[PDB]
């Protein structure tokens, strides 16, 4: 799935829209192990 | 045409109604393989015009001609791919 | 003037006048969202 | 086929087989003996139809004079308090404190109240402060809203002061032009909230004077698409700001100007006419070129008609377009050079056309300019035209401070049917020296105080009148402020076909059966002249199944306080009434003992009418516990009745002794009768009794005597009345109840006729069959119908199974012939307040057509032959004496193989009457005589675009 996403960006489909979706203020799926009391933490400023 | 024809025709309406549940509908599974709308008040069956109002589908040679030429210019080709991961599984469409 | 079939939104890439039709042709020339304009042209003449 | 002579004798035999049983078992003449032989426990008092209406009108006028003083005391203080406001722009330090409705802040602090429950208020209220409602689309905490919450905080003291003088005061509300509404007492607000005080009918009438609108819709090609959907929604939203006093018409133009509907001129803009316009506006298509000259000539010609009834007030044109380059200066110069007509222009949609000419038309003709780019702008921009129309109203001064009253509408806070007083509030800051005068030509807001229709009904008592007598009040428009047939439901229009903000405006001619003599009575009431008239009507029964004719007398006078007119309907035999006169102890205590449920074994199952004797005894609307509450109240209280009237209590107590003297001395002697299943007496006092206590379980009648359909039918008729049981197994009524027969008792005291009670029996259906036969014949049919064509007896054991059914639903060929040969007449009516089942294109409200049948001719012997086609059936109908029954004998329907369409007499959903031809000859009405427009001191220099 990650490789297909990069192939999507290689052709330039909505690569700027994907980048905006990876900024820090994003929800994390419950399957991940994260400390309680913080939900919108995953995502990094390195997405730019 | 051979791998798939008329598959993108099952979107999820509301129960006992003819109103599409979501504002930007996407197909369900053809036969229990792709995507199912899990919303409680909705169920999906046949009777949908299509993803782009009927323009984007593979149910005719003229339509198949137009959809493929759209994907060969790399403009809106993931939308056709993503509508297939809903209509059928994730295994077949990505190769095509 | 044939892009007024939606009755729920205002299309911005139209051919209403020469300055706007000149921008739409330029946008199709770059290839960005050229299919979205094509769908409007098809739906303006009856549909699929 | 038996001869006429021999069949006459057969039906003649059944006449005294039924009448004698009902004359003896019920005891019609015995109750008359009881009433006449005393003549000392009661007195016959005159019931003057002129003095009653005079008294009631003055009480109603005084009620609306209580409220007019409250409105003046509130509007006067609001102007003074607002004039001393400083308009600061920082409330973070000096925070405002108030209670906001619909709650569980830069410069606002909230209040948590106590909300104790109270009577005459179906909610929880608090008298300690006032509640403030702010619409969702309006952000509280802005400079405009916060500045409004200061000078409106001084209204609470006046709110409390008004309630102290008049405790029986309902909602008193201030509707601001900023949007917020502050009402007293505080109460939480009642899906999402869409209430706006500025769009309410009571706010709109006080914001301006009536108007003659003419909406021009641009339907040229360029408006096709989104900007046409916006226009259609904008026109429908502006029609909601109109009432029965405004006249409107909608026209469209695209190279040709034409009407969008069937009206062709200005119409009254009531709930039905506006539905026609709204339907037509939602069906217009965009095509062609734009022609403002032809569109404005058509609009200006329709405002000069003067064949038709108009408002003779503000004449305005609302142009709904997008843009263009035509100014049509020649048309404006020709048609209004003296600026007698305002022009309001709207630029609707997302476009980049030229708005210059559109703005020029706005203030060249004393209008204002609006922009509606999206759906969110429709709600507010279509109500801002009332700011311009109120400019001459504020320049008039104190002569424009007149209290007006709305139509009947359902209160927003779930209080019932109410009317509202109205008074505008002016901005008089700097008016002492007259130095600003720029923002002072707009109203601050509209005052309001609510009056319940139940308050009006308390001033017109009806328990001294016959159950057939009633009051009713009228409006200059013809609508009824007061009527027995007015119900707390919205009035429906058309057919509801889907895959309560309107007023309940019921016309007088639609409240009851319309007649050529009521129309002249209605017109005489509308223009306010007192009079009286005695004449023969035909009256629809309480249950819409029967129609009977009787003498009626209408006495009306105008109420000088307002524009209302009050009338009292009083039949004959009711100009006198029985007034109980007894103050002795033991003669009243014994009568009270007859109400005890444990005494029902010998005194019969006794009911009692849930009447408001006085406050500490509250009605229960079931009579299972009200009787226990009532009889344990009188004994556990001083008999002198210190706090409430004995007239309503002495009457019911007096009739307890009278009915008991009939049940004990006469009904107890004959414990059982073969042809009798029950024995009932219903009295004017409000008590009904059934001698077999086990037969009291089958009683389906209303415990309130005045609401009993069979009681009212018996008084009008001079003979026995047969009541048909309901069909469709609506409870147990087929065989275990019986057939109701009743007859009113008539007594003479000093030569004055009185009808205090009705008596009757429930004849057993099974016993009637045995006498009727002395059966299931395949050749001859024998059925008995009552006045109304309802089956009561039969000769097949199959028709009897479907008892109490309209004879047109079981034998359409014979029933239809009886109408044509003038045996049964029928009047058709429309019911505008009824539950209605939706149809394909819960329940909604629509119009249902009601039809009732009654005896046309006075002849009794009927005979003839029915020609259904290639066959022949001969009949003979004879009517029984001293009753409303008819006996008809026909051959079996199987002989002639014809079964035509069945004749239906039931609640039929309809959409009539047609309003296209109603407006050609509209009912007479009188409009307001005060008109505030065309003031020379008006500024109108801010066209619509000073800020853009
Ligand atoms: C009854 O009528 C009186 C006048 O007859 C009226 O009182 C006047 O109220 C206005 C505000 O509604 C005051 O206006 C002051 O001056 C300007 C006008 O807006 C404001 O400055 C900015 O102006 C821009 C204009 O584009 C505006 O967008 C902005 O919001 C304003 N404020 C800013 C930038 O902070 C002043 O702030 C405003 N207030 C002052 C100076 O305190 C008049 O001064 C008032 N005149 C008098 C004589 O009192 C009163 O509101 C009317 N009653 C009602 C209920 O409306
Ligand atoms: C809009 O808000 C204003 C600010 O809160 C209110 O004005 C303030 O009201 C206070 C209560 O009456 C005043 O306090 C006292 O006022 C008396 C009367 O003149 C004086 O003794 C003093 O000013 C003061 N007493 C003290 C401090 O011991 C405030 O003076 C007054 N003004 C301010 C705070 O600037 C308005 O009342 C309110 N609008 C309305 C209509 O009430
Ligand atoms: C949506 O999912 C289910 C319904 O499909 C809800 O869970 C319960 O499902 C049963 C089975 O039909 C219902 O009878 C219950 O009423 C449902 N709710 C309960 C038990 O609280 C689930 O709650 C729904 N999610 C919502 C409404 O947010
Ligand atoms: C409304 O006002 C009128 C007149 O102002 C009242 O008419 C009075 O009628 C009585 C007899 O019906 C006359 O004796 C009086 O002379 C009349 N009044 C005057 C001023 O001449 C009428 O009574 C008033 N309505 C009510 C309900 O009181
Ligand atoms: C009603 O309005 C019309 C114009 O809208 C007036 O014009 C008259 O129309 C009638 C019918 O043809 C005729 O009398 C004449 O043709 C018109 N002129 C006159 C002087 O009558 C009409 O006068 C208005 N009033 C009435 C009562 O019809
Ligand atoms: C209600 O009563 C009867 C229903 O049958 C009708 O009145 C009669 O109408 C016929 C036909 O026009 C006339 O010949 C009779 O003279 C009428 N009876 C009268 C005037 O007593 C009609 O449907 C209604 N009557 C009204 C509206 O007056
Ligand atoms: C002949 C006839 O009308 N019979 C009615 C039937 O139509 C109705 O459905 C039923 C109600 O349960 O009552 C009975
Ligand atoms: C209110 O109206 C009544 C009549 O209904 C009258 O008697 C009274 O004086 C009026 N005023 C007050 C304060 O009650
Ligand atoms: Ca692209
Ligand atoms: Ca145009």
């Amino acid at each position: 799935q990650a490789v297909l996403l990069l192939f999507r960006c290689a052709t330039g489909e909505a690569w700027q829209e994907i980048m905006l979706a990876c900024l820090p203020g994003k929800l994390c799926d419950p399957e991940s192990d994260y400390n309680p009391g913080e939900e919108y933490t995953c995502g990094s400023n390195f997405a730019i | 045409l051979e791998l798939f024809i008329g598959k993108m025709h099952k979107t999820c309406f509301f129960a006992d109604s003819d109103i599409v549940a979501e504002e930007d509908p996407a197909p369900c599974a053809f036969s229990g393989n792709g995507r199912q709308c899990t919303a409680n008040g909705t169920e999906c069956r046949s009777g949908w015009v299509g993803p782009n109002g009927g323009i984007t589908n593979f149910d005719n040679f003229a339509f198949a001609m137009l959809t493929v030429f759209q994907c060969i210019t790399m403009e809106g080709w993931t939308d056709v791919l993503y509508w297939m991961n809903d209509a059928m599984g994730f295994e077949l469409p990505w190769v095509y | 003037g044939k892009f007024n079939f939606d009755e729920t939104q205002t299309k911005r890439s139209t051919f209403d006048n020469f300055p706007q039709a000149l921008l739409t042709v330029f946008q199709i020339l770059t290839g960005e969202d050229w299919n979205a304009v094509m769908y409007d042209g098809i739906m303006a003449y009856g549909g699929p | 086929f038996p001869s006429a002579v021999t069949i006459k004798s057969w039906v003649d035999k059944m006449q005294e087989d039924l009448v004698t049983l009902a004359k003896t078992a019920s005891g019609v003449n015995q109750l008359v003996d009881i009433y006449e032989k005393y003549q000392d426990l009661y007195t016959v008092e005159p019931n003057n139809a002129r003095q009653l209406v005079e008294i009631a009108a003055r009480d109603i006028e005084k009620l609306l004079s209580n409220r007019s003083k409250a409105l003046v005391r509130l509007a006067l203080e609001a102007e003074k308090v607002q004039a001393a406001h400083q308009w600061r722009e920082d409330f973070a330090s000096n925070e405002v404190v108030y209670y906001n409705a619909k709650d569980d802040e830069p410069g606002s602090q909230r209040i948590k109240p106590v909300f104790i429950e109270d009577a005459n208020f179906g909610r929880q209220i608090s008298y300690q402060h006032a509640a403030v409602h702010i619409p969702t689309d309006i952000y509280e905490g802005s400079t405009i809203v916060l500045n409004e919450l200061n000078w409106t905080s001084a209204l609470d003291e006046v709110f409390k002061k008004n309630r102290e003088e008049d405790p029986s005061l309902l909602w008193q509300v201030f509707g601001s032009a900023t949007g917020l509404a502050r009402y007293y007492p505080a109460s939480p607000w009642v899906k999402i909230d869409l209430y706006d005080v500025r769009r309410r009918p009571w706010y709109i009438q006080g914001a301006a004077s009536p108007k003659d609108m003419l909406i021009l819709v641009d339907v040229s090609g360029s408006v096709s698409g989104l900007t046409l959907k916006l226009i259609r929604t904008s026109v429908s939203e502006m029609l909601e700001t109109l009432s029965d006093d405004d006249f409107v018409n909608v026209a469209s133009f695209n190279s040709n100007a034409q009407d969008v509907s069937c009206f062709q001129h200005l119409v009254q803009a009531n709930v039905r006419n506006k539905k026609v316009l709204k339907d037509a506006v939602n069906n217009i298509t965009a095509k062609g070129i734009t022609d403002y000259k032809k569109g404005f000539s058509f609009a200006f010609e329709q405002l000069l008609n003067y064949n038709v009834s108009r408002a003779n007030c503000n004449k305005i044109i609302m142009l709904f377009t997008d843009g263009g380059e035509e100014r049509a200066q020649e048309i404006f110069n020709k048609y209004n050079k003296d600026k007698k007509v305002r022009v309001f222009t709207f630029s609707v949609g997302q476009h980049n056309y030229d708005r210059g000419p559109i703005q020029w038309m706005a203030c060249e003709n004393k209008g204002y300019y609006y922009e509606i780019p999206s759906i969110g702008a429709i709600r507010i921009n279509t109500q801002e035209y009332l700011d311009v129309l109120g400019r001459p109203m504020v320049l008039a001064g104190d002569k424009a401070k007149q209290v007006q009253w709305t139509n009947v509408y359902l209160d927003a806070l779930e209080l019932g049917l109410v009317i509202t007083g109205t008074l505008p509030v002016f901005n008089i800051t700097g008016q002492f020296e007259n130095k600003t005068n720029l923002k002072n030509q707009l109203i601050l807001g509209v005052m309001g105080v609510d009056v319940s229709l139940e308050d009006i009904k308390r001033l017109t008592p009806r328990f001294t009148l016959c159950p057939n007598g009633y009051y009713f009040a009228i409006d200059p428009n013809g609508y009824v402020l007061l009527h027995p047939n007015l119900q707390p439901k919205p009035i429906g229009v058309g057919i509801p076909t889907i895959n309560s903000q309107e007023p309940v405006t019921l016309d007088f001619l639609d409240a009851e059966l319309e007649n050529d003599i009521k129309v002249e009575i209605r017109n005489k009431m509308i223009d306010g002249e007192s009079g009286e008239k005695t004449f023969r009507t035909l009256v629809k029964s309480q249950d819409e199944r029967y129609i009977d004719k009787g003498n009626r007398t209408y006495t009306w006078t105008p109420v000088n306080g307002t524009d209302y007119s009050l009338a009292l309907v009083l039949p004959t035999y009711s100009f006198y009434y029985i007034k109980a006169k007894l103050e002795e102890t033991i003669t009243q205590a014994r009568y009270s003992e007859t109400l005890k449920p444990d005494n029902f074994e010998e005194s019969g199952y006794t009911f009692i009418a849930p009447r408001d004797y006085c406050n500490d005894l509250k009605i229960s609307d079931n009579n299972t516990e009200f009787l226990l509450n009532f009889n344990e109240f009188i004994d556990r209280k001083t008999p002198n009745n210190p706090s409430c009237n004995a007239d309503l209590i002495n009457r019911v107590l007096l009739d307890a002794g009278f009915t008991n003297e009939l049940v004990q001395n006469y009904w107890s002697k004959q414990k059982n009768i073969k042809g009798v299943k029950a024995r009932f007496v219903v009295t004017d006092g409000g008590i009904t009794r059934v001698y077999p206590k086990e037969a009291g379980e089958n009683w389906q009648e209303n415990p309130e005597t005045y609401e009993d359909s069979f009681y009212k039918r018996s008084l009008d008729n001079d003979n026995y009345v047969f009541t048909a049981p309901y069909f469709n197994k609506s409870g147990p009524g087929a065989y275990e109840s019986g057939i109701m027969v009743s007859k009113a008792v008539e007594i003479y005291i000093q030569g004055k006729l009185l009808k205090p009670a009705v008596v009757g029996i429930k004849i057993d259906v099974n016993s009637w069959i045995e006498n009727f036969t002395k059966r299931n014949s395949d050749v001859m049919d024998c059925v008995i119908l009552d006045d109304g064509g309802f089956l009561l007896m039969a000769n097949h054991d199959d028709y009897t199974n479907q008892i109490g059914r309209f004879f047109g639903e079981i034998d359409p060929s014979l029933m239809r012939h009886l109408v044509n040969i003038s045996v049964y007449a029928f009047n058709k009516s429309y019911d505008y307040q009824s539950v209605c089942e939706p149809g394909a294109a819960s329940k909604q409200s629509c119009i249902t057509e009601q039809t009732q049948y009654f005896f046309d001719n006075d002849s009794k012997s009927f005979s003839g032959v029915l020609d259904c086609g290639n066959c022949s059936r001969i009949f003979h109908g004879e009517k029984l004496m001293n009753t409303n029954l008819i006996f008809i004998m026909v051959e079996s329907k199987g002989t002639c193989p014809c079964d035509t369409r069945l004749l239906i007499q039931a609640e039929q959903t309809s959409d009539g009457p047609n309003p296209c031809d109603m407006v050609k000859q509209p009912r007479y009405r009188k409009g307001p005589d005060v008109c505030f427009d065309n003031n020379v001191l008006e500024d109108y220099t801010d066209c619509g675009g000073v800020s853009g």
